[PDB]
RNA sequence: AGAUUCCGUUUUCAGUCGGGAAAAACUGAA
C-alpha cells in the first residue's frame, strides 16, 4: 500500500538511545526472533551509519510459555509528531470506567501489514547487544508499523475502524477503545455471554471496572488516647485540610496543651468530640475541584506499606486526587518487593488506561539502580510507562 | 590486496563541510621520506595523486624510524574528525577474558593491514585529501587523496568492524563448530576440535579472507598457549593479562599522550581505577600533533598511581557455562566492600572492591544491596546470567529491614555465610512511645541574614536547656536539638520535633554520615535503650511545642 | 514561617555542583 507520511516533532531528531546488557538468553531468544521477521521481511539490517537506536528487550507474556520482543520506543513516541488530524483513538469512550466487564485484546499484530514511511524507517533502528562485546550488535530497521510505536495505531486507525464497524453496528451497545496495540472491549452482559461476542469480534479480527474503588481517609477508633496519639491525629487532620479545606484542628490541639508526657492519657471531651465526628464526615465527603484535564499528565505516587501492600495516587495536580487506592500483593514467598512494585505499576496503568485513557507517568519509591536491574524480570506488558525514582516521605502513615 | 566489499557511505556533519589546513613545510629530509613512502601507497593503491583543486587539506608528519633511509608519518586527521558523520559504535564495551568459554582448538589470527585492505566510500575521500610540500624552499607540493580506511580518521574502526563481520558472515553460516571473536586486528578464533580439523579450518578462514584482500601474516599464533587475543594471554585454563608497561620518554609529545591515554583507558576495564583525567585537560588546549607539551604535579603524579596499580598483573578461569556462578561479598571497612564472583572455590573469575556510600546518610543493609545491584548486572554482562550470593548478613536482618523500611527493595540469590565482619541495623527506634520516658520537646532556629540560631528544649518534668549557635541553617538547629535532647536524657526518651527533614534522616536508621551532627545523633542512638521520635505541625497551639518554640525565638 | 520534587549523562566510562516546575553544562577515553 502506499505509506502514510509520519514526521518527527519540529526540530527534534530521532532518538538515540543505548542497549542495556541483555542477558546471554534474553538475547539469544531476540536472534532468532529477528531472524525469522527479516525473513517475513519486516525488518531489515542496516548499518554503522544510522546513528540512531531505541532499546529492545526480551518481555515473556500471559501464563508464559515463550518470548516476545520489546522495543522501548518510549522516545521514538516522544519525538514522534502528535496525531489529531488522524484522531487517535478518537473519543476516549467514558463508558469504559462504568460497563460491568473490559476486556483487552492484541490488536498489534494488525500493525504488521501497513507498510511504514520510507523516509522514517531510519529512525526504528535498533541494536542486539552480544556477549563480553565479542560481536558487533546485530542493528535492524523496521519496514512496518511497529508494535510500540505511538504513529501505528493511529495511521491503521482507519483500516480498524472499517473492520469493528459491522460486529459494532452488529452490538450497538459494547464499548471499543483502542490504545496503543491494545483494544479494550467493555459491556455488561453476563459473564458468559460477554465473551461470546469477544469471539464474535475476535474472529472478524481473525480475518471488571464496575467494581473499582476510592480510599475513604478514616481517623482511628480509640480511648486509649493519649498525648501523642492526639499529636498523631492533629498531625494528618493539619495535612488532610490541603485537600479538604473544610477539616480542622483546633479543638484537638487544646487537648494537647502543656508540656504533657507523650504517654499521658488524656480525656477527650465535647471540643474534640464535635470535631473528630465532624471531621469524620468529610474525609468522605468528594473534593469538589476534581476535574480530569485532558491536556495534563497523570502522575502516580506508590508508597511501601511493609505487609506486601502498597498505596498510590494519580494526580494532576497535588491534592486533586482523580484516584487512590491500595494494592496488596500478598507474596508469602513471592516477595521481591521489585517484582511487587512492579505489579504495582503495570496494574496501575492499566487502571487509567481503562479511565482516563493515559498511562500515568510514576514516582517509582526505589533506587534507579535497584529498579533498573530487575524491573524487565517481571514485566509483562507489551508497553512500559514513564518512571521517575524518589524517596517517599511520612505518607506511609499519612494515609494506609 | 584492496577488498571487494561494498562501501559504507559517510556523511560530514550536517552544516560542516570538509577541512582546509595548511602543511608547515617539513624538512627536507622528511620531505623526501614522506614521498619516498605516499609513492608506494600510491602504487599499492591505498592512495592517489589529485589535481590542486581540492579545497581541502590535512597536515602531514613523522620523523626517522631509526634504521635506514625511512621515516615513520602519522597524519593529523583532528579537523577531518570534527566534521565527520558521526557513526554508532555497536558495542557495550570491550570484551572481558573472563567471558570466554574454554574451547579445545584456538587460533588468534591477527588480520594485517586491515585498514588499507578496505575501500573508502568515493563520495567522501575528497575530504582525505594530503599534499607534500618539503620540498626545501621553491615548494609547490605533491597532493594526494586515501582510497581506502584512513589511519586516525574516525570512520576506520567502525567501517572497519563492519566490513570484517560481512566478510565473516558466509564463512560463519558454513562453521556453525567454529566461534571467531573479533576485536581490531585480532581474531580469535576457537573451535572444540582435534587439533588437526582446527589447524584445517583455520587453513580454509585464511584462505577466506583471503579471497577479500584480507591478508593473514604467517607470523601468528602456530604454538604458544599464551595467545595474547587483546592482551589478555590465553591459556587453556587460565587467561591472564601481563602488567601494562607505561614509559615516561624525554620528548612527551602530544599523540603519545594521547595513546597513553589509550593504554590506560584499555586496561581500565580491569584495573580499578586509571583515568588520567587531569592530564586529559593537557588536550583540551591542542595545538600541531608533533610539539611537546608537559603539566604540572596533576601530569606527574597521575602516571604514578597508575603504574602502582599498573604492576601487579591479572587473571582468572574461563567461563564454565554449566558450573553456577558464586558472588561473595565482604564488608572490609567503612564504605569498602569486596567481594568475587567464582565457580571454583580457589578459582574465581573476577575479583573486586566497591567503595560507595549512595547517600548522605546511608546504612551497612543499604550499601550491601547495592553492591549486590552493581555485581548483578556486570554479570549479566560478563556471563550472561545473575549469580548466587553468599552475603555477610543474617536472613532475619535482612527480613526486618525491609519490613522496616518505606521503599521497595530486593536481592536474588541471598544466602547467609557467617563472615568475621558481619552487618546488623545497629539500632531502631520505637513505633510507639516508651511509658515512663521524659518527653522531650525540640526545636531550634536560626536568622537567615545572619546565620546564626539557638536550638533547646523542655520537657514534661522540668528539664529547659537552650543553645546560642553560629553559622548554621534552621536544618542545623533542628538536627542540633535533637541531639542535646538525646544527650540530656536516659537510656529511655520519647522525643518530638516541628521537622521533618531530621525526623526522615533518622527514620532511616543511617549508619554513619557525611554529617558529623548526624553521626554525633547516631552515636547517642546506638548508645541509648529505646527511642521513639515523634513529630508534630508547627505552628499549632500543640503542647510543649509553643512553649519550645518561644525559647529559640530571639 | 519553613520545609518537597524533577533535571542537567541520555551507548558507557574518566572529572564536580546548582537551578527550575516540562525548561536549561563539555572534552577525552572505549
Amino acid at each position: 500500500i502506499e505509506t502514510v507520511p509520519v514526521k518527527l516533532k519540529p526540530g527534534m531528531d530521532g532518538p538515540k538511545v543505548k542497549q542495556w546488557p541483555l542477558t546471554e538468553e534474553k538475547i539469544k531468544a531476540l536472534v532468532e526472533i529477528c531472524t525469522e521477521m527479516e525473513k517475513e521481511g519486516k525488518i531489515s539490517k542496516i548499518g554503522p551509519e544510522n546513528p540512531y537506536n531505541t532499546p529492545v528487550f526480551a518481555i515473556k507474556k500471559k501464563d508464559s510459555t515463550k518470548w516476545r520482543k520489546l522495543v522501548d520506543f518510549r522516545e521514538l513516541n516522544k519525538r514522534t509528531q502528535d496525531f489529531w488530524e488522524v484522531q487517535l483513538g478518537i473519543p476516549h469512550p467514558a463508558g469504559l470506567k462504568k460497563k460491568k466487564s473490559v476486556t483487552v485484546l492484541d490488536v498489534g499484530d494488525a500493525y504488521f501489514s501497513v507498510p511504514l514511511d520510507e523516509d522514517f524507517r531510519k529512525y526504528t533502528a535498533f541494536t542486539i547487544p552480544s556477549i563480553n562485546n565479542e560481536t558487533p550488535g546485530i542493528r535492524y530497521q523496521y519496514n512496518v508499523l511497529p508494535q510500540g510505536w505511538k504513529g501505528s495505531p493511529a495511521i491503521f486507525q482507519s483500516s480498524m475502524t472499517k473492520i469493528l464497524e459491522p460486529f459494532k453496528k452488529q452490538n450497538p451497545d459494547i464499548v471499543i477503545y483502542q490504545y496503543m496495540d491494545d483494544l479494550y472491549v467493555g459491556s455488561d452482559l453476563e459473564i458468559g455471554q460477554h465473551r461470546t461476542k469477544i469471539e464474535e469480534l475476535r474472529q472478524h479480527l481473525l480475518r471488571h471496572p464496575d467494581k473499582w474503588t476510592v480510599q475513604p481517609i478514616v481517623l482511628p477508633e480509640k480511648d486509649s488516647w493519649t498525648v501523642n496519639d492526639i499529636q498523631k491525629l492533629v498531625g494528618k487532620l493539619n495535612w488532610a485540610s490541603q485537600i479538604y479545606p473544610g477539616i480542622k484542628v483546633r479543638q484537638l490541639c487544646k487537648l494537647l496543651r502543656g508540656t504533657k508526657a507523650l504517654t499521658e492519657v488524656i480525656p477527650l471531651t465535647e471540643e474534640a468530640e464535635l470535631e473528630l465526628a465532624e471531621n469524620r464526615e468529610i474525609l468522605k465527603e468528594p473534593v469538589h475541584g476534581v476535574y480530569y484535564d485532558p491536556s495534563k499528565d497523570l502522575i502516580a505516587e506508590i508508597q511501601k506499606q511493609g505487609q506486601g501492600q502498597w498505596t498510590y495516587q494519580i494526580y494532576q495536580e497535588p491534592f486533586k486526587n482523580l484516584k487512590t487506592g491500595k494494592y496488596a500483593r500478598m507474596r508469602g514467598a513471592h516477595t521481591n518487593d521489585v517484582k511487587q512494585l512492579t505489579e504495582a505499576v503495570q496494574k496501575i496503568t492499566t487502571e487509567s488506561i481503562v479511565i482516563w485513557g493515559k498511562t500515568p507517568k510514576f514516582k517509582l519509591p526505589i533506587q534507579k539502580e535497584t529498579w533498573e536491574t530487575w524491573w524487565t524480570e517481571y514485566w509483562q506488558a507489551t508497553w512500559i510507562p514513564e518512571w521517575e525514582f524518589v524517596n517517599t516521605p511520612p505518607l506511609v502513615k499519612l494515609w494506609y | 590486496p584492496i577488498s571487494p566489499i561494498e562501501t559504507v557511505p559517510v556523511k560530514l556533519k550536517p552544516g560542516m563541510d570538509g577541512p582546509k589546513v595548511k602543511q608547515w613545510p617539513l624538512t627536507e629530509e622528511k620531505i623526501k621520506a614522506l614521498v619516498e613512502i605516499c609513492t608506494e601507497m600510491e602504487k599499492e593503491g591505498k592512495i592517489s595523486k589529485i589535481g590542486p583543486e581540492n579545497p581541502y587539506n590535512t597536515p602531514v608528519f613523522a620523523i626517522k624510524k631509526k634504521d635506514s633511509t625511512k621515516w615513520r608519518k602519522l597524519v593529523d586527521f583532528r579537523e577531518l574528525n570534527k566534521r565527520t558523520q558521526d557513526f554508532w559504535e555497536v558495542q557495550l564495551g570491550i570484551p572481558h577474558p573472563a567471558g570466554l568459554k574454554k574451547k579445545k582448538s584456538v587460533t588468534v589470527l591477527d588480520v594485517g593491514d586491515a585498514y588499507f585492505s578496505v575501500p573508502l566510500d568515493e563520495d567522501f575521500r575528497k575530504y582525505t585529501a594530503f599534499t607534500i610540500p618539503s620540498i626545501n624552499n621553491e615548494t609547490p607540493g605533491i597532493r594526494y587523496q586515501y582510497n581506502v580506511l584512513p589511519q586516525g580518521w574516525k570512520g576506520s574502526p567502525a567501517i572497519f568492524q563492519s566490513s570484517m563481520t560481512k566478510i565473516l558472515e558466509p564463512f560463519k553460516k558454513q562453521n556453525p563448530d567454529i566461534v571467531i571473536y573479533q576485536y581490531m586486528d585480532d581474531l580469535y578464533v576457537g573451535s572444540d576440535l582435534e587439533i588437526g580439523q582446527h589447524r584445517t579450518k583455520i587453513e580454509e578462514l585464511r584462505q577466506h579472507l583471503l579471497r577479500w584482500g584480507l591478508t593473514t601474516p604467517d607470523k601468528k599464533h602456530q604454538k604458544e598457549p599464551p595467545f595474547l587475543w587483546m592482551g589478555y594471554e590465553l591459556h587453556p585454563d587460565k587467561w591472564t593479562v601481563q602488567p601494562i608497561v607505561l614509559p615516561e620518554k624525554d620528548s612527551w609529545t602530544v599523540n603519545d599522550i594521547q595513546k597513553l591515554v589509550g593504554k590506560l583507558n584499555w586496561a581500565s576495564q580491569i584495573y580499578p581505577g586509571i583515568k588520567v583525567r587531569q592530564l586529559c585537560k593537557l588536550l583540551r588546549g591542542t595545538k600541531a600533533l608533533t610539539e611537546v607539551i608537559p603539566l604540572t604535579e596533576e601530569a606527574e603524579l597521575e602516571l604514578a598511581e597508575n603504574r602502582e596499580i599498573l604492576k601487579e598483573p591479572v587473571h582468572g578461569v574461563y567461563y564454565d557455562p554449566s558450573k553456577d556462578l558464586i558472588a561473595e561479598i565482604q564488608k572490609q571497612g567503612q564504605g569498602q566492600w569486596t567481594y568475587q564472583i567464582y565457580q571454583e572455590p580457589f578459582k574465581n573469575l573476577k575479583t573486586g572492591k566497591y567503595a560507595r556510600m549512595r547517600g548522605a546518610h546511608t546504612n551497612d543493609v543499604k550499601q550491601l544491596t547495592e553492591a549486590v545491584q552493581k555485581i548483578t548486572t556486570e554479570s549479566i554482562v560478563i556471563w550472561g546470567k545473575t549469580p548466587k550470593f553468599k552475603l555477610p548478613i543474617q536472613k532475619e536482618t535482612w527480613e526486618t529491614w525491609w519490613t522496616e523500611y518505606w521503599q521497595a527493595t530486593w536481592i536474588p540469590e541471598w544466602e547467609f555465610v557467617n563472615t568475621p565482619p558481619l552487618v546488623k541495623l545497629w539500632y531502631q527506634l520505637e513505633k510507639e512511645p516508651i511509658v515512663g520516658a521524659e518527653t522531650f520537646y525540640v526545636d531550634g532556629a536560626a536568622n537567615r541574614e545572619t546565620k546564626l540560631g539557638k536550638a533547646g528544649y523542655v520537657t514534661n518534668k522540668g528539664r529547659q536547656k537552650v543553645v546560642p549557635l553560629t553559622n548554621t541553617t534552621n536544618q542545623k538547629t533542628e538536627l542540633q536539638a535533637i541531639y542535646l535532647a538525646l544527650q540530656d536524657s536516659g537510656l529511655e526518651v520519647n522525643i518530638v520535633t516541628d521537622s521533618q527533614y531530621a525526623l526522615g534522616i533518622i527514620q532511616a536508621q543511617p549508619d554513619k554520615s557525611e554529617s558529623e551532627l548526624v553521626n554525633q545523633i547516631i552515636e547517642q542512638l546506638i548508645k541509648k535503650e529505646k527511642v521513639y521520635l515523634a513529630w508534630v505541625p508547627a505552628h499549632k497551639g500543640i503542647g510543649g511545642n509553643e512553649q519550645v518554640d518561644k525559647l529559640v525565638s530571639a
